[PDB]
């Protein structure tokens, strides 16, 4: 599921911005 | 509405001529616990020991901003900040500066992240994805009225309070800005198709970031995601789209009107600007009259255990402020 694919994922935690 | 608005427009301007300075010190406040990190600075629970009161108090090391270039970002983030007023943004208590940091001190809100919740929970009902978007719509509407872009909206700048209503936190990207703008900026999830492209951008950035957000609260996870940020570049690009299959009829198209890559279909940027939205099928029930007055029933409402009690928020190791003897960036951030 692709909930299950997020999960799994890197990016579920805090995401930071990107300057440069 | 118009009427509010050019009233509000009003008040923005007399502050964003003269904004205030300097109006407090270091050494009123009482450092108690971090609530959050950031790239060049923190955010402390503090209390002011004259009034017994606590706050939320951002510190952003100088020397750290000129490393970054965000020196410009940083001082619109200020100016900006004390010159607004809505009912769902964060409150500019105080500002100051030293020989080593930037000083913000908000209000504090004690219900903690959308994103802690959003993640415990899993997904909001549209019910009360709705609640939160409607919010959100007003104050856009607000900001943009006043010639600004936000820039930066994600679960993780929206802080729920004690009646359970949205706090918009971060203006370290907004921007006062007639006419395009090209810096690129903000969180990769949230990116427009047009800042990633480099083409230049205007108010309409703001209302794909809001498609992202209404998406990422009634599924559960964002659009388009990936493992690296380039993945997630190309899928925003890609103009596709999958929707859970729970998501209302209604949902579905309302979202696909503002993930609309053409920004010359996107709702939020047509003829109507945002009535477009406010009129769309899926806001039908919502009494924006009623949730700008905040008397609507809050879904859900974070419950904290007495003044000061930071248990909504993540525990981080405390790293000690330092002040140098020595001024630091002393012409950079002279407007300070
Ligand atoms: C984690 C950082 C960065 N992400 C948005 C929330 N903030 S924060 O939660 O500290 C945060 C930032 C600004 C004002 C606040 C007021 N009260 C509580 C928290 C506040």
């Amino acid at each position: 599921t692709t909930y299950a694919d997020f999960i799994a994922s890197g990016r579920t935690g805090r995401r930071n911005a990107i300057h440069d | 509405v118009k009427e509010f608005l050019a009233k509000a427009k009003e008040d923005f301007l007399k502050k964003w001529e003269n904004p205030a300075q300097n109006t407090a010190h270091l050494d009123q406040f009482e450092r108690i616990k971090t609530l959050g990190t950031g790239s060049f600075g923190r955010v402390m629970l503090v209390k002011h020991m004259e009034t017994g009161n606590h706050y939320a108090m951002k510190i952003l090391d100088k020397q750290k901003v000129v490393k970054l270039k965000q020196i410009e970002h940083t001082l619109n983030e200020k100016r900006i900040l004390q010159a607004v007023n809505f009912p769902f943004l964060v409150k500019l208590e105080f500002s100051f500066k030293d020989n080593s940091n930037l000083y913000m001190v908000m209000e504090y809100v004690a219900g903690g992240e959308m994103f802690s919740h959003l993640r415990r929970i899993g997904r909001f009902s549209e019910p009360h994805a709705r609640f939160y978007a409607a919010q959100i719509v007003l104050t856009f509407e607000y900001l943009h009225s006043l010639d600004l872009i936000y820039r930066d909206l994600k679960p993780e700048n929206l802080l729920i309070d004690q009646q359970g209503y949205i706090q918009v936190t971060d203006f370290g990207f907004a921007k006062r800005v007639k006419g395009r703008t090209w810096t690129l900026c903000g969180t990769p999830e949230y990116l427009a198709p047009e800042i990633i492209l480099s083409k230049g951008y205007n108010k309409a950035v703001d209302w794909w970031a809001l498609g992202v957000l209404i998406y990422e609260m009634a599924a559960g996870y964002p659009p388009f995601f990936a493992d690296q940020p380039i993945q997630i570049y190309e899928k925003i690009v890609s103009g596709k789209v999958r929707f859970p299959s729970h998501f209302s009829s209604d949902l579905k198209d309302l979202l696909r009107n503002l993930l609309q890559v053409d920004l010359t279909k996107r709702f939020g940027n047509l003829k109507d600007g945002v009535n477009d939205i406010k009129n769309h099928k899926w806001f039908a029930t919502t009494d924006w009259i009623a949730i700008y007055q905040r008397k609507v029933e809050a879904p859900f409402i974070p419950k904290f255990k007495g003044p000061g009690d930071t248990s909504n928020f993540d525990d981080y190791e405390e790293e000690e402020i330092r002040v140098s003897i020595n001024e630091k960036c002393g012409k950079e951030f002279s407007e300070f």
